[PDB]
RNA sequence: GGGUCUCGCGGAACCGGUGAGUACACCGGAAUCCAGGAAACUGGAUUUGGGCGUGCCCCCGCGAGACC
């Protein structure tokens, strides 16, 4: 029977210098061929440990494999900013090669208050038709974030997305960007809008703003 | 050394068919084994196919039999998936990747960078790239904010660049979010000196190749 | 007692690694035998053709039949 690779944690947080321990649990005896990936986020996944404890070639030392039995162990000795990923074992004892559903090692780090901007429409997109303002969030941890758009005191629901980017490999923030759409007709109708930002590291909400026609 | 590119995915219908390209280059692949291997968006790893040159054997998870064919051609030295009947659930990035087994066994050791293949009943459609001009009033401490809006594309991907590639610390390009009416939209911002708005010029460069889109937009302050 | 084809019988085990691209060239663990110890072992001597996601192939050797 396919063999299932039973992967836990599905997801932890860490700080850095830290020992992150991820485990794996064979099904039904692959007997060493198991390989652990790391997958940072829109990249490849590259091989860190194969035959469950051999470190491969150019990967650092901090990453190391263990087996007891069906019981396979990826650990992180000293946790690295760039260690931002997604870690998966995997076993290539038999086809079908299964893989472990993942374990996303996140970085726990010091609270950073957002920097926040606000962009009022284009003119080129007005002639379309609609108007988007886009309000960002810029290099804050944690990600949690609440942001309410105002338009005139008024405040509006259902007419806005969030986008958050992964967490960053240098510095381990996040940034987040909210777009609030309208029609061109309803864009004109009002003077002020306001971007309002709640998050940890800000003792008070931040509010930034634009009155509709400011060269 | 060793590299592996991926081709041919995209945009198909259901029931259409699409085939996929992997080309190596480093080794002969009639030495080693070539995988299939896709990631359905926001999933997890899922092997498809493989496929051992000096051997002839391929083997298909359950999930692809008779859908899909793995193929080689070693003179080329390129791999191929022939995917027929194609569904919503093959939507994935699909990974090539190269392993060996007789000389050593190390699973799969090395990993192309994946092409997208996405099954929708919707069409191509090429991005509107707006400005996002540094505010008029202020920013925060000596350092400006702008950036690029590319609105209502599909499929994904598109590319980002700033300023022909000259432009790379502090970019963010944020992941694409699928609107209400099912086109996607992403902004990309990038932090530069304040100072430097009158003296550097900043251009997103966005490419939308399913459409044919090049947009080199002009971000000025307003 | 020779050369060529076909058939038959063969060419220690396990785990790694390095150059080569074919089916080769290597380096380590190790194992085997002997001696010793209560002992994981310790000494001494010796030791396996290769390719490739693996049940097929390359090469080599011996035998048999056919052809010279």
């Amino acid at each position: 029977s396919d063999i299932q690779m039973t992967q836990s944690p599905s997801s932890l947080s860490a700080s850095v210098g830290d020992r992150v321990t991820i485990t794996c649990r064979a099904s039904q005896s692959v007997s060493s061929a198991v390989a652990w990936y790391q997958q940072k986020p829109g990249k490849a996944p590259k091989l860190l440990i194969y035959s469950a404890s051999s470190l491969y070639s150019g990967v650092p030392s901090r990453f190391s494999g263990s087996r007891s039995g069906t019981d396979f162990t990826l650990t992180i000795s000293s946790l690295q900013p760039e260690d931002f990923a997604t870690y998966y074992c995997q076993q290539y004892s038999s086809s079908p090669y299964t893989f472990g559903q993942g374990t996303k090692v996140e970085i726990k780090r010091t609270v950073a208050a957002p920097s926040v901007f606000i962009f009022p429409p284009s003119d080129e997109q007005l002639k379309s038709g609609t108007a988007s303002v886009v309000c960002l969030l810029n290099n804050f941890y944690p990600r949690e974030a609440k942001v309410q758009w105002k338009v005139d005191n008024a405040l509006q629901s259902g007419n806005s997305q969030e986008s958050v980017t992964e967490q960053d490999s240098k510095d381990s923030t996040y940034s987040l960007s909210s777009t609030l759409t309208l029609s061109k007709a309803d864009y004109e109708k009002h003077k002020v809008y306001a971007c309002e930002v709640t998050h940890q590291g800000l003792s008070s909400p931040v509010t930034k703003s634009f009155n509709r026609g400011e060269c | 050394e060793v590299q592996l590119v991926e081709s041919g995915g995209g945009l198909v219908q259901p029931g259409g068919s699409l085939r996929l390209s992997c080309a190596a280059s480093g080794f002969y692949i009639s030495y080693s084994s070539i995988h299939w291997v896709r990631q359905a968006p926001g999933k997890g790893l899922e092997w498809v196919a493989s496929i051992s040159p000096s051997s002839g054997s391929t083997y298909y998870a359950d999930s692809v039999k008779g859908r899909f064919t793995i193929s080689a051609d070693t003179s080329k030295n390129t791999a191929y998936l022939q995917m027929n009947s194609l569904r919503a659930e093959d939507t994935a990035v699909y990974y090539c990747a190269r392993s060996r087994y007789s000389r050593y066994r190390r699973g799969f050791d090395y990993w192309g960078q994946g092409t997208l293949v996405t099954v929708s009943s919707a069409s191509t459609k090429g991005p509107s790239v707006f400005p996002l001009a540094p505010s008029s009033k202020s920013t925060s401490g000596g350092t400006a904010a702008l950036g690029c809006l590319v609105k209502d594309y599909f499929p994904e991907p598109v590319t980002v660049s700033w300023n022909s590639g000259a432009l790379t610390s502090g970019v963010h390009t944020f992941p694409a979010v699928l609107q209400s009416s099912g086109l996607y939209s992403l902004s990309s911002v990038v932090t530069v000196p304040s100072s430097s708005l009158g003296t550097q010029t900043y251009i997103c460069n966005v490419n939308h190749k399913p459409s044919n889109t090049k947009v080199d937009k002009k971000v000025e302050p307003k």
